[PDB]
């Protein structure tokens, strides 16, 4: 129930076919 | 806030407004979590697709406000920022995963009848309250409609139910993550309401029946339009990210 | 540990106009 991420890692390269969220 | 109502005075004393310094412009909502830390959404500070990359020198906050058309003497407080901190794994490029940022006030703010911090959830509160059908509360000075008026003078408030993850997932083609949840009424429930543009960074709060305290469970993050049937607002899952929050506060509290 | 208790509501034993709708959702929602 806690988010985990590797200290070194990166956010995934987005699939070019995937839609993107528009911020409010 | 769409289909909300005027807040009562002092109803949301953790409410914070994030402004661009120059030109002066209201950017986002935010919340007060101690006398010197403010919580908001990462995309309020960093969003390259809109050429947005604000540092602490570009911004200020106003705290304690109810009506944004008159200065509220002996009520509102204005503060510069000492430093900002964006989640290192914030994902602006696709789905706004980990849409969270912290801002340290240049000087601590004194609490008052109008200025008071919200609680962050502990493990017990998250386990107990983050359930589908339980209602939380969203507040902000953002758009009254997706598309004469547009922007309210006084802070707007709406109560909305948390939605089951499979319904959230089916409502959108965006790839969502466990670091966000959605909330809002279903098309069959015959009630309405949503956050909207200009509300982002503001809090989604819940009142604990166990100790009568208000807890911030979400941050207004994104949506597709506003208050559409079969669409839901998406919120940063604050408790999921609390170890990062605590790390920044513990390490940089001075 | 004063957090989340509003000076003009919880500390005065006053409820705001819609917080009961939240409390009721723990029973009905
Ligand atoms: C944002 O701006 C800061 C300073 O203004 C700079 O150090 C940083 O590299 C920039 N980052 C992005 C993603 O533009
Ligand atoms: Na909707």
């Amino acid at each position: 129930d806690y988010d985990e991420y590797e200290e070194d890692g990166t956010t995934p390269t987005p699939d070019p076919t995937a839609p993107t969220a528009k911020p409010r | 806030i769409v289909e909300g109502s005027d807040a009562e005075i002092g109803m949301s004393p953790w409410q914070v407004m994030l402004f661009r310094k120059s030109p002066q412009e209201l950017l986002c909502g935010a919340s007060l979590i101690s006398d010197r830390w403010v919580l908001t959404a990462a995309h309020c500070l960093l969003y390259p697709p809109w050429d947005k990359n604000f540092t602490e020198n570009d911004l200020l906050v106003r705290i304690g406000k109810h009506s944004r058309t008159r200065y509220e003497r002996n009520i509102e407080k204005i503060s510069m920022l000492e430093k900002i901190y964006i989640h290192p794994r914030y994902n602006w490029r696709e789905n706004l995963d980990r849409d969270i940022a912290l801002m340290k006030l240049k000087k601590p703010v004194a609490f008052s009848d109008y200025i008071h911090p919200v609680c962050l959830p502990d493990r017990e509160t998250a386990a107990s309250l983050l359930q589908a059908g339980y209602k939380g509360r969203v507040t902000g000075w953002g758009n009254l409609k997706e598309t004469g008026k547009g922007q309210p003078s006084v802070l707007q408030v709406v109560n909305l139910p948390i939605v089951e993850r499979p319904v959230c997932k089916d409502s959108t083609r965006i790839r969502i993550t466990d670091n966000m949840f959605c909330a809002g009424y279903k098309p069959d429930e015959g009630k309405r309401g949503d956050a909207c543009e200009g509300d982002s960074g503001g809090p989604f709060v819940m009142k604990s029946p166990f100790n009568n305290r208000w807890y911030q469970m979400g941050i207004v993050s994104w949506g597709e339009g506003c208050d559409r049937d079969g669409k839901y607002g998406f919120y940063t899952h604050v408790f999921r990210l609390k170890k990062w929050i605590q790390k920044v506060i513990d390490q940089f509290g001075e | 540990a004063d957090c989340g208790l509003r000076p003009l509501f919880e500390k005065k034993s006053l409820e705001d106009k819609t917080e009961r709708e939240l409390l009721e959702s723990y029973i009905d929602g």
